[PDB]
């Protein structure tokens, strides 16, 4: 009887513990996937910007060269 | 000892938690300076008053609570407000940006720049409580704020305070108060998230407080200073079994019996009585009459028929000049009047706690001071209608995927969209399985 | 601590933001020394929107702009001149000629380096920015053209900013350049994809309400002008005084179902010496905000539905009538609001009323009514186009056909989204 007592409380620790382990885990996924995205989205912003400003830069060699 | 820390994010949050402590101050006899003269111990004590209220060296009665909202604005007020110098200055907690109703901006964005911080402060007080309870966390689901900052906090509070308890008053969308027209997404997705972080949570619909104010108090245009103080009322009634103390019965004893199943928490609330100072004027409210509005409809905090369903618990918590015998005769009496189901598995009882604490109105207000009130919570499948009246706006945005991008660029992906309606639809069958009659 | 730096390019955008500044100065109790006079703390509360305090002068947080000189020396010598800190004074020598392709290009190029600097200065004082916003006409050269081109280089130094572009659509009443349209769908085409939220100004309308209501034979640009300034304070109303839409970022979230669609129809109310003293009830003031005879844009309300409306109700009024009003026209109007988006409807009221008012409504919204606009620029551009009339003008500095025809497609583009949108339902 005694054992399954002690059991039992262990038991419920490591219910508890494991709880807390994964929505540790979780967030942190969750941080980080949501951090890559945001910079991606923010870096194909600028890249599709840049794309621009060369366009404009060959606009002004085309008149340059006429 | 059993110390409960307040956590308000949000501007609803704030505000609703400024209400309540100023409530909760004229209750206890606490002045605007925080000095209780009735309080004899200085610097310390072990009475009821002191699980919400902590006591410093010059007898002050600091709350135990912290103010976080991403916009100063807010709690700027707060700071400057009446009761500024009850409050201080760490407990207050503002930043620069609000999450601009994204639940994304305000769970990632900005949110995790000041978690960090508001989980100190937090900490800090948790300290000072000899043996803390749990935390009391006050918000709204329409709000980036009161959404992604909130379910955030309550993850960090799962980690970081394991298992101890976690309650919360959640105002749910109305659309007569409405700010945003991606409400309903911010809402789907923070139910989702602290779902399993909540031990117990009361929802507060605006559309219900607002309806309660036009009709019972005579307001043509309620406003959140009015939803306000209604809410303070009801939270004050609930949590008066932990400021206050021999009929007087603790909410955890409520807490074991209104939360059969772990998804289940979400309890119904209505109070009684709400009545203008004019109508209170030569009108006496027996206990049998707050106790049938408490089984009133249009008295409910939350718009839901609990006849469609099935009542799973139902307990009365009053306070006031109120005996036994009186709640007696006016149960038995309800009983014979009323169609309360029970679900099968479910014991058909109520669950009564008198306070002897007479309730108290905040001058200048216009609820009428009342010697006995009551307010009943009760573990009924209606709840569910809210849900699905949510959802269905969800969906219906949602198959537009409108305003799905602003969530997209803060990082959010549309896949936490679709879980996070999986899990409603199931909370919504999980109601509908535990009104099934046992085979 | 929310600043907004203002950004005025172009003839036109000059001559509205000046209007602009003047207007808001009023309402704020600054006079053009910068100086504060105000009755009402009101006043001073949200200044730093678009001021920066300094003897205690509220200096318009402005960036003027323009290839020819004259026009920001007129600005200059106008009210308010002083008031703008010189410095933020930028204007050429070549002008645009009503060339989008010289602002976007050359011309522009040329300067626009300068304009970011002051831009950066301004955002460096900014305690936290929320954006920029640019009053500009699309059918001008340094408005556009060069406009659209700050736009871009803003945004790849504030990727992370609200951008509000009070774009003036050309009309053919107007007429002024003939080569307009073009430069009116070039941009458009940057617009499309560089404003975050976009108020279509179109002259065309402006001109007609004139005509006729303000029963003008000949409305002057000082007439669309004043049109366009009360316009533009009703819808900063919320930016400027103490909460629906109370900064750039919200009023956007709420009011962009999709990220091209970002293009609405102003709207305004009461809009004519006959003084007629009755202080319109709201009921009224309601329905003209509704009214397409209010509307700044030119589209029939009626010929689309709404995504998105936003309200503004200026002046002491019962905001239960207020509520009743709006909810009424929601519900009798029914059809001409998207089902898929629910309460797409919101409205506030603000105290203090716009001058010489008891009382006003702003009304914006994304109707996908705003098509015919497009339309009928694309209409425009297609004609000259078909013949390429004018085309060597842009083809001098280097640009291509391809150009007008993906910025044509583009146009075209919107306009189907916003009558897919309009013709989908649950
Ligand atoms: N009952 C009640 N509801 C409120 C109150 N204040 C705001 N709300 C509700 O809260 C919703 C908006 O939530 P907020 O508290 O303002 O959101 P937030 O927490 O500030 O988050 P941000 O968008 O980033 O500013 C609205 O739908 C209102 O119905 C209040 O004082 N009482
Ligand atoms: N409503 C209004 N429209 C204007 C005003 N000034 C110019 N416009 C419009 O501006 C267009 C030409 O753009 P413009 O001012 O010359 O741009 P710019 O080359 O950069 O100076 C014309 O179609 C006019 O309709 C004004 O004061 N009010
Ligand atoms: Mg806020």
């Amino acid at each position: 009887k005694r054992e399954h007592e002690r059991e039992v409380i262990q038991k419920a620790i490591e219910e508890n513990n494991n709880f807390i382990k994964m929505a540790k885990e979780k967030l942190a996924q969750k941080m980080e996937s949501n951090k890559e995205n945001r910079e991606a989205h923010l870096a194909a912003m600028l890249e599709r910007l840049q794309e621009k400003d060369k366009h404009a830069e060959e606009v002004r060699k085309n008149k340059e060269l006429k | 000892m059993r110390e409960c820390i307040s956590i308000h994010v949000g501007q609803a949050g704030v505000q609703i938690g400024n209400a309540c402590w100023e409530l909760y101050c004229l209750e206890h006899g606490i002045q605007p300076d925080g000095q209780m003269p009735s309080d004899k111990t200085i610097g310390g004590g072990d009475d009821s008053f002191n699980t919400f209220f902590s006591e410093t060296g010059a007898g002050k009665h600091v709350p135990r609570a912290v103010f976080v909202d991403l916009e100063p604005t807010v709690i700027d007020e707060v700071r400057t407000g009446t009761y500024r110098q009850l409050f201080h200055p760490e407990q207050l907690i503002t930043g620069k940006e609000d999450a601009a109703n994204n639940y994304a901006r305000g769970h990632y964005t900005i949110g995790k720049e000041i978690i960090d911080l508001v989980l100190d402060r937090i900490r800090k007080l948790a300290d000072q409580c000899t043996g803390l309870q749990g935390f009391l966390v006050f918000h709204s689901f329409g709000g980036g704020t009161g959404s992604g900052f909130t379910s955030l906090l309550m993850e960090r509070l799962s980690v970081d305070y394991g298992k101890k308890s976690k309650l919360e008053f959640s105002i749910y969308p109305a659309p007569q108060v409405s700010t945003a027209v991606v409400e309903p997404y911010n809402s789907i997705l923070t139910t989702h998230t602290t779902l399993e972080h909540s031990d117990c949570a009361f929802m507060v619909d605006n559309e219900a407080i607002y309806d309660i104010c036009r009709r019972n108090l005579d307001i043509e245009r309620p406003t959140y200073t009015n939803l306000n103080r209604l809410i303070s009322q009801i939270v004050s009634s609930i949590t008066a079994s932990l400021r206050f103390d021999a009929l007087n019965v603790d909410l955890t004893e409520f807490q074991t019996n209104l939360v059969p199943y772990p998804r289940i928490h979400f309890p119904l609330a209505t109070y009684a009585p709400v009545i203008s100072a004019e109508k209170a004027y030569h009108e006496q409210l027996s206990v049998a009459e707050i106790t049938n509005a408490c089984f009133e409809p249009a008295n409910q905090m939350v718009k839901c028929d609990p006849r469609h369903g099935k009542y799973m618990a139902c307990c009365l918590l009053y306070r006031g000049d109120v005996v036994p015998k009186d709640v007696n005769a006016a149960i038995a009496t309800i009983k014979t009047k009323r169609s309360i189901q029970f679900v099968d598995w479910c014991p058909t009882g109520f669950k009564v706690g008198i306070n002897y604490q007479p309730p108290t109105v905040v001058p200048g207000g216009d609820l009428a001071k009342v010697q006995r009130a009551v307010c009943m919570l009760s573990n009924t499948t209606a709840i569910a209608e809210a849900w699905a009246r949510l959802d269905h706006k969800f969906d219906l945005m949602y198959a537009k995927r409108a305003f799905v991008h602003w969530y997209v660029g803060e990082g959010m992906e549309e896949g936490e969209f679709s879980e996070a309606r999986e899990d409603m639809a199931a909370l919504e069958k999980d109601y509908e399985e535990v009104g099934v009659d046992s085979v | 601590m929310r600043e907004i730096v203002h950004i005025q390019a172009g003839q036109c955008g000059n001559q509205i933001g000046a209007k602009f500044w003047e207007v808001i100065s009023d309402e704020h109790g600054i006079d053009p020394t910068g100086s504060y006079h105000g009755d009402s703390d009101l006043q001073l509360e949200r200044i730093n929107v678009y001021y920066n305090e300094a003897g205690n002068k509220y200096v318009p947080r402005a960036i003027l702009v323009d290839l020819e000189p004259g026009t920001m020396d007129s600005v200059r010598s106008g009210p308010f001149g002083q008031i703008f800190r010189p410095d933020n004074f930028v204007f050429g020598q070549s002008g645009a000629g009503n060339n989008w392709a010289k602002g976007h290009y050359t011309e522009g190029a040329e300067l626009v380096d300068s304009v970011l600097d002051v831009v950066r200065k301004e955002s460096e004082s900014c305690d936290c920015l929320q954006g920029f916003q640019l009053t500009h006409s699309l059918g001008g050269g340094t408005g556009s053209g060069m406009g659209t081109l700050l736009i871009s280089k803003i945004r790849e130094e504030y990727p992370d900013r609200i951008m509000n572009t009070f774009s003036v659509m050309p009309s053919p009443k107007v007429s002024d350049t003939v080569v307009e349209p073009y430069n009116a769908t070039l941009s458009v085409h940057q617009l499309v994809e560089n404003t975050d939220e976009t108020y279509c100004i179109d002259n065309e309308a402006l001109y007609d309400i004139c005509f006729r209501t303000l029963k003008l034979t000949t409305p002057t640009y000082g007439d669309l002008n004043h049109l366009v300034s009360a316009t533009m304070s009703g819808v900063t109303t919320c930016l400027r005084f103490p909460q629906l839409n109370a900064d750039l970022r919200k009023l956007a979230v709420n009011m962009v179902p999709f990220p091209r669609l970002h293009f609405f129809m102003p709207g305004f109310a009461p809009l004519r010496t006959s003084q007629q003293y009755r202080g319109l009830t709201v009921p009224e003031l309601t329905q003209q905000m509704f009214d397409s005879k209010n509307m700044m844009a030119a589209c029939d309300p009626r010929h689309g539905r709404y995504l998105t409306v936003a309200a503004i109700f200026r002046g002491r009024m019962s905001m239960k009538e207020v509520d009743e009003q709006m909810l009424n026209v929601q519900n009798k109007n029914s059809s001409y609001f998207v089902e898929w988006i629910p309460n797409n409807v919101k409205t506030a009221v603000c105290d203090i009323p716009p001058r010489g008012l008891k009382m006003s409504a702003t009304f914006i919204g994304n109707s996908t009514a705003i098509q015919e606009l497009f339309k009928r620029i694309s209409e425009q551009f297609t004609a000259m186009f078909r013949r390429k009339a004018f085309l060597h003008w842009y083809t001098g500095e280097g640009m291509d056909e391809m150009e007008f025809t993906e910025a044509e497609s583009n146009m075209n583009d919107l306009v189907s989204e916003y009558q897919q949108y309009q013709d989908a339902t649950a």
